Formats: C-alpha cells, sequence, structure tokens
C-alpha cells in the first residue's frame, strides 16, 4: 500500500507526482490511507489495459505499459528516482527466498533502466545475495549507475535477509542492458514449471575479473550474514526465555525519530473539517472580502487600465470563476465568492490532497463537432492560493502557475480514463494576445442547429467557448514593466524612486490578493468581434482590432 | 402538440372588485387564473390569445359575486402516445432519461433504451453512449423520442419516452 | 384509448388546430412583449418561460413569411392538421424518415411527391 510513496508525498505535498504499479489484491494500493495526499498525487497503472491491468511487474506488457506511461506523463524523460520494495510468502521454504524471488530482483531492475532518467536514482529491496544470478544483477546495476551499495537500515528487521540496493546517477547509454534484461525476463517467462532457470546473468569470471567488486561484494555478504546470525540466536534465545527484553527501545525511537525529522505524532485526524472552516484556516486571518471582487469589465472607457501591456498577462475563460477547496480524496468543495453563498460539492468524478486552495473554473471540453461530439466538464485552474498545505500566495503570478502546473501534471489521470481531468489556463503574456484569436475557431457544437459557434482549442484536439479573457496584473503597485530598446531587454522602473533594474525586484511581486483585486475581464458576447468569420460589430464594443492597436501603441 | 383552441371558463367577480373599467377585471382575471395551468382534458395550458366572448353576467341568488362565462383563444399543448417530439436532455442516470418538452419532464428508462446506448458516469458529464461512441446523449442536447404514453395527473402529464424504434436518438 | 400513430385522438381533440413552433415563439414573444408594457402586471408563469425558451431554442422557421408559405404549400395538400405540424416541426430529409417518425404517413402520400414535400421543407427552412 504505497507507504514508501507515503513518505515521499508528504515530505513534498505537491511538489511531486508519483506513478505507481504494485499486484492487485489484498496488498493492493490504499490510497484512501495515505497520511497526505490523494489519487491525483500518487497515479497507479498496472500494466496492460492501465488501471484495468494487474499490475504484474514480471509481465512484459505490464513493464511496456508502465513505461509508457511513465515516459508519457514525465517529457519522456523519466522519473527522477524510483523506488522498489517487492516480496511475497515463502512461508514453509523461507531458506529459498533468494531463489524464489529471483525473476522480481531482475524486473525491478530492470524496470529502473526503463524508466528511471539520466542521472536519476533508485533504491530496490532485495533479500540474500549468494547466488551468481543476484550477484550479476547488482553487477550490471554497478556498470549502470555512477556509484551503486548495499545498505541494511535499522528500520529493517535484523533477523532477515533483508537490505536495500541504493543507486545514484544512471548513466547514459545504458539500452543495451535494459533491452538484455528485457529479454531475459521472457525466458524465465518461458521457463516457468520446468525442469530448466536462467542461472546467471554475467558470466562469474566477468564478476570475479572485477577484484575490487568481488571484494565489497563478499565483505557486505559476510558481515550481514555475522549480523543476522546474532540477530537469529538473539530471537531464539528471547524464546527460550521470555524474561529477557531491550530496556532501551524507547530511548532509540525517540532519538531516531529526533535524527530523521520526523514529528512523534500519530495519524489520528480525519480532518473531517468542514470547507468553511477549512477556508478560515486555510486563509489564516486574510479579510474575506477580498474573494468577492468582481472583475473590472474591459471596455473603451477602461481600455486605459491595461496600458503598461507588460505588467498584464492573459488567458482565455469558459465558465464564471470560482474558489475550490480539497479537503482529501473527493471530498472537494466549491464556493463563488459571496459571502452569502455555501460551499457546494463538486459533482466530478476527480481526486486532489487536502488543504489545496484554488481559483478554477469549470469548463465544458468538446472533442469532434457535430452528432459526434463528445462533451467532458473540467476543472481549469486560474491561480492557486494553498495546494496540499504550502501557501503559494505571496509568490509572484507566474510562479504560482508553474507550481500549479507542477501539481496539476501531478493532479491528472491517464489511467483512469474514467475521471475529471484538472488544467492549468494557458496564461499568455498581453503582448503577445494575438497568439489567442490563431486558436479560435467557428465549430458546429451539438445543439446549435447546426450554427457555428466560437471555440478556443487548447494544447489537445479539445475545445471549448470562450466567454472571455482575464486581464491579470503581476507586477505590484507604483512598479511597471518597461522595454529598453537600448538593451532589447525588459527592465522594471520604480516611479516612486525612479530606480530601473533589470531583475525582478522582491516587492515588485504582485501577490494573489493584488491579481485578484486587479483582474480585468473582457467579455466576448454577442456583438463583439474577435474571430473574422463573425462580424456583428458592435460599435459600442472593444473587438479585436481596438484591443490589438491598443496595445501595438503602448508596447513602445 | 401546440395547439390554438378556443375554451370555455367561468370567472367570478365579487362587487369590492368592479372598479370603473369591469371587462379589463375580467381579462386580467382570465390571465391570472388559467394561465400556466394543466387540465387532464385539455393539456398544457400555455397562453390566452384572444379572450373573444363575454357571456351574460348571472347573479348567483343570495350570493353576491357575479359569473362571468368566458370564450378565449388559447394556445395550449397536449403530449400524446407514440408521437415523435424534439426534446432538451436535462440529465442522464443509470436508471432512466430526464429530458423537458416545454415545461413537461419527461422520463426515458434505460430497459426500453437499445443495448448501443450505454451509460457512462466515468465521462465527466454521465451520459449515453455506443461503444463506438458516434451518438453521444448527454446533457443539453437536441435529441427526439418517440413518446411511449404519458401520465395524466393532476396539473401534469409528464411522458415517457421511447428510443427503441428507428430514427430515435440524437438530431 | 389514444394513439398518436393512428390519429386516434379524443372526442375534445377533434376541433383542435395545431400550431408551429415558430408560431408559439412569435406569438410568445408578442405576450411577452405586452407584458413589458402595460405595467402593474405581474411575471408569467413558469410555464411561460419554459414553453418560450423550449420553441425558441427549437425554432427552425425565423421568419412569419416563411410560416406563411410552408402554411400554405402543406395546407394545400390532403393531410390532417397533426401530421402537417408534425411534418413542419420535425422536418424530416427522407421519405422513409417521414414514414417511420408519422407511421400514419403509410400511403397518404405517394413516397416521391413525400420526398418532394420534404425537399420544399428542406427549402423553406430557415438555416442558421
Amino acid at each position: 500500500p504505497g507507504g514508501f510513496s507515503e513518505y515521499v508525498l508528504w515530505r513534498k505535498k505537491w511538489h511531486a507526482k508519483g506513478f505507481g504499479m504494485t499486484l492487485k489484491g489484498p496488498n493492493d494500493f490504499k490510497l484512501e490511507d495515505f497520511y497526505s495526499a490523494s489519487s491525483e498525487l500518487f497515479e497507479p497503472y498496472y500494466g496492460e489495459g492501465g488501471i484495468d491491468g494487474d499490475g504484474d511487474i514480471t509481465r512484459p506488457e505490464n513493464i511496456s505499459a508502465f513505461r509508457n506511461f511513465v515516459l508519457d506523463n514525465t517529457d519522456r524523460k523519466g522519473v527522477h528516482f524510483l523506488m522498489a520494495d517487492g516480496g511475497f510468502s515463502v512461508e514453509g521454504q523461507e531458506n529459498l527466498q533468494e531463489i524464489l524471488s529471483k525473476q522480481l530482483l531482475l524486473c525491478q531492475f530492470l524496470m529502473a533502466l526503463s524508466i528511471v532518467r539520466t542521472g536519476g536514482h533508485f533504491i530496490c529491496k532485495t533479500f540474500d545475495l549468494f547466488t551468481p544470478f543476484s550477484v550479476g544483477l547488482v553487477y550490471l546495476l554497478y556498470c549502470c549507475f555512477e556509484r551503486v551499495c548495499l545498505f541494511k537500515p535499522i528500520t529493517s528487521r535484523p533477523a532477515n535477509s533483508e537490505r536495500y540496493v541504493v543507486c545514484k546517477g544512471l548513466k547514459v547509454g545504458i539500452d543495451d542492458v535494459r533491452d538484455y534484461l528485457f529479454a531475459v525476463n521472457i525466458k524465465l517467462n518461458q521457463l516457468r514449471n520446468t525442469d530448466s532457470d536462467v542461472n546467471l546473468v554475467v558470466p562469474l569470471e566477468v564478476i570475479k575479473g572485477d577484484h575490487e567488486f568481488t571484494d565489497y561484494m563478499i565483505r557486505s555478504n559476510e558481515s550481514h550474514c555475522s549480523l543476522q546470525i546474532k540477530a537469529l540466536a538473539k530471537i531464539h534465545a528471547f524464546v527460550q526465555d521470555t524474561t529477557l527484553s531491550e530496556p532501551r527501545q524507547a530511548e532509540i525511537r525517540k532519538e531516531c525519530l529526533r535524527l530523521w525529522g520526523i514529528p512523534d505524532q500519530a495519524r489520528v485526524a480525519p480532518s473531517s473539517s468542514d470547507p468553511k472552516s477549512k477556508f478560515f484556516e486555510l486563509i489564516q486571518g486574510t479579510e474575506i472580502d477580498i474573494f468577492s471582487y468582481k472583475p473590472t469589465l474591459l471596455t473603451s472607457k477602461t481600455l486605459e487600465k491595461i496600458r503598461p501591456v507588460f505588467d498584464y498577462r492573459c488567458m482565455v475563460s469558459g465558465s464564471e470563476q470560482k474558489f475550490l477547496i480539497g479537503l482529501g480524496k473527493s471530498q472537494i468543495y466549491t464556493w463563488d465568492g459571496r459571502q452569502s453563498d455555501r460551499w457546494i460539492k463538486l459533482d466530478l468524478k476527480t481526486e486532489l490532497p487536502r488543504d489545496t486552495l484554488l481559483s478554477v473554473e469549470i469548463v465544458h471540453e468538446l472533442k469532434g463537432e457535430g452528432k459526434a461530439q463528445r462533451k467532458i466538464s473540467a476543472i481549469h485552474i486560474l491561480d492557486v492560493l494553498v495546494l496540499n498545505g504550502t501557501d503559494v500566495r505571496e509568490q509572484h503570478f507566474n510562479q504560482r502557475i508553474q507550481l500549479a502546473e507542477k501539481f496539476v501534471k501531478a493532479v491528472s489521470k491517464p489511467s483512469r480514463p474514467d475521471m475529471n481531468p484538472i488544467r492549468v489556463k494557458e496564461v499568455y503574456r498581453l503582448e503577445e494576445m494575438e497568439k489567442i484569436f490563431v486558436r479560435l475557431e467557428m465549430k458546429i457544437i451539438k445543439g446549435s442547429s447546426g450554427t457555428p459557434k466560437l471555440s478556443y482549442t487548447g494544447r489537445d484536439d479539445r475545445h471549448f467557448v470562450p466567454m472571455g479573457l482575464y486581464i491579470v496584473r503581476t507586477v505590484n503597485e507604483p512598479w511597471t514593466m518597461g522595454f529598453s530598446k537600448s538593451f532589447k531587454k525588459k527592465f522594471f522602473y520604480n516611479k516612486k524612486t525612479k530606480d530601473s533594474t533589470f531583475d525582478l525586484p522582491a516587492d515588485s511581486i504582485a501577490p494573489f490578493h493584488i491579481c485578484y483585486y486587479g483582474r480585468l475581464f473582457w467579455e466576448w458576447g454577442d456583438g463583439i468581434r474577435v474571430h473574422d468569420s463573425q462580424k456583428p460589430q458592435d460599435q459600442d464594443k472593444l473587438s479585436k482590432e481596438d484591443v490589438l492597436s491598443f496595445i501595438q501603441m503602448h508596447r513602445a | 402538440m401546440f395547439y390554438h383552441i378556443s375554451l370555455e371558463h367561468e370567472i367570478l367577480l365579487h362587487p369590492r372588485y368592479f372598479g370603473p373599467n369591469l371587462l379589463n377585471t375580467v381579462k386580467q382575471k382570465l390571465f391570472t387564473e388559467v394561465e400556466g395551468t394543466c387540465t387532464g382534458k385539455y393539456g398544457f395550458v400555455i397562453a390566452v390569445t384572444t379572450i373573444d366572448n363575454i357571456g351574460a353576467g348571472v347573479i348567483q341568488p343570495g350570493r353576491g359575486f357575479v359569473l362571468y362565462p368566458v370564450k378565449y383563444k388559447a394556445i395550449v399543448f397536449r403530449p400524446f402516445k407514440g408521437e415523435v417530439v424534439d426534446a432538451v436532455v436535462t440529465q442522464v442516470n443509470k436508471v432512466g432519461l430526464f429530458t423537458e418538452i416545454g415545461p413537461m419532464s419527461c422520463f426515458i428508462s434505460r430497459h426500453s433504451i437499445p443495448s448501443e446506448m450505454e451509460f457512462d458516469p466515468n465521462s465527466n458529464p454521465p451520459c449515453y453512449k455506443t461503444m463506438d461512441e458516434d451518438i453521444v446523449i448527454q446533457q443539453d442536447d437536441e435529441i427526439r423520442l418517440k413518446i411511449v404514453g404519458t401520465r395524466v395527473d393532476k396539473n401534469d402529464i409528464f411522458a415517457i419516452g421511447s428510443l427503441m424504434d428507428d430514427y430515435l436518438g440524437l438530431v | 384509448e389514444e394513439d398518436a400513430s393512428q390519429l386516434i385522438f379524443p372526442k375534445e381533440f377533434e376541433t383542435a388546430e395545431t400550431l408551429l413552433n415558430s408560431e408559439v415563439h412569435m406569438l410568445l414573444e408578442h405576450r411577452k412583449q405586452q407584458n413589458e408594457s402595460a405595467e402593474d402586471e405581474q411575471e408569467l408563469s413558469e410555464v411561460f418561460m419554459k414553453t418560450l425558451n423550449y420553441t425558441a431554442r427549437f425554432s427552425r422557421f425565423k421568419n412569419r413569411e416563411t410560416i406563411a408559405s410552408v402554411r400554405s404549400l402543406l395546407l394545400q395538400k390532403k393531410l390532417h392538421k397533426f401530421e402537417l405540424a408534425c411534418l413542419a416541426n420535425l422536418c424530416p430529409e427522407t421519405a422513409e424518415e417521414s414514414k417511420a417518425l408519422i407511421p400514419s404517413l403509410e400511403g397518404r402520400f405517394e413516397d416521391e411527391e413525400l420526398q418532394q414535400i420534404l425537399d420544399d421543407i428542406q427549402t423553406k427552412r430557415s438555416f442558421q
């Protein structure tokens, strides 16, 4: 049940995205029992068929499928590190544990070589390493990574054969070893229930030819053997005498928790908080009226407000703006910003970690046109305040959007096409609003009686009906961005002190409340021409040409 | 079907509500009492087109209010058994389908929906779709349903639609 | 007891005169305009709003002259009021669909004449 991932996610919050595969059944993942996290933080993928697979890592189909999945969600680079902790019951034949799980070990090393990015790390649980098969696998890891070691932590029980192999810095050009181990695993699958077996993956002469590797391997095996022998005899003596005990367990545990930075406080806090109380907890005394501010409509009378241009970013809206709070798993609630409105539970199949506070809109995404058109409701994030517990409201708007893409890439669902997608809005520089209109198309929407409707097409082959365009200021009070024609670079100018700098001043950063309060909205209703096929241009309403001309005049 | 018929209704006017203009009060009374109503024999009373004839006012013996028999052209609607009607989908459910025909709620059970149109809560809008995903019946769609029949009730003729026969489903 | 597939109507719905969706939209919008003027009169029923918006979404004949032309072209055809209104509202494109949506049109008109009438409908349909 992803205890490793529970630690990593509890320590990294929304700043980590995890991909998990394990055997289905009684020992499957338990997402709902993670102290932190959510289904859209540690996303399980069970091989061929996606979430309908069995998760058997020893199947070539599952290996290739999970590899493709991980690559598709890591910019085709792979994961920064992989952890493997595979094991199963060897009751009645415990002494043959290493042999009985040789294929599991090989498949975990192969998965490391398959999804770990260059320079990435890898930690895997092993057992006894007496056979040349396991030692050859360790030798392959030692050839593939920049540094390898065999380690047994004190949280591994001293009487068992459990240890861990720790690998850092995956080398470039390990693909031949990857293909070779894939083929070896296939042969292993073909020799099941037969009298044959793959007994060597690296010739004994090659392993012993490296004197340093063999010296380390022998010394590790022998020191672990002596410690385990002492621990086993100790357990036996404690069986033959039930009065014996270690009187130091409490103090040792205390010191270990202090050393590792693990707080000595239980899980027991279901946080069955109502969304309103949790919202007040998360805003930490910030005035609630800040969340009720309506946007300033962009008109010919308010066009001068966007005069700096470089101070602003813009995004295409598809629905009314709402606030969203995540209390863990499917306990997601939305609020429309008015003190009188109640928090409404979100009727979408999606999950999000606790202690998450977002500014979102709920968009109807469309794929295809006409009678074949499919429609999906999606959460489109406009801005972020708190994610999974760490506050980001005071960070720069682009940084909040990047951390939003961080968490949001994490809060996604490729293995569960049955879940509602979460996305960040595409943020444009105001001096580049021209790029938005290139993505506006007139498409035949299901139920429009054949009338084409204006549609904004995103990064995938989906589109939505736009309601308008938000303009958000990202530079603070009497701080503004100009463009230096001599240096061909943007610079920050302080209107009060008259100072100028090419670096980002800390006090020029617009926090969330400034960005939200100062935002403008350019509605895209009837009579407004933003695409050349729809020209009922109401002369009192700003067109795309008017706004673009104003922007061009004030870029210089 | 949207109908333009003539209907007869009787209005009770009490002497406190005569006023200087008496017939305008009757017209307002008729536009108040019968607009938006529904009867089991005449269907959804949408609106009154033109108040044609105002009858003679019979003073009820002992009572004070006068009674006006009134004939009026009216726009109404009545669901029918077997009539193919366009509709707007309001909700897709694993049990049935909530659609609307004007003000009428129409419930199309999945048992009378062919095996091709399966239900999927897994799409973000729970919808009806096939494995080819060509016909995607979801919320706020323009569909056609052949009315199996209608539950004629007090101020309600909510109907049951069909998708079993040919050319039924998404427009 | 009643059946719209074989024109089985009650005796009350014998003098029932049908209306087109665009006709209903126009008349109810005129009623809404009357409600806009002539103050000291409250809003109409929820049924009024629902029917008005419902027939506004499904309106096919955007012009009253189009309504008159369709009514003149179909009223001179040997049809019942119900069949005429259903054809002018559903607006099928193939004669097979015309006979399938309305099973009471079996043999009323020749299928080539029926296809001519459907093509006339598609000619007089105000596109959007």
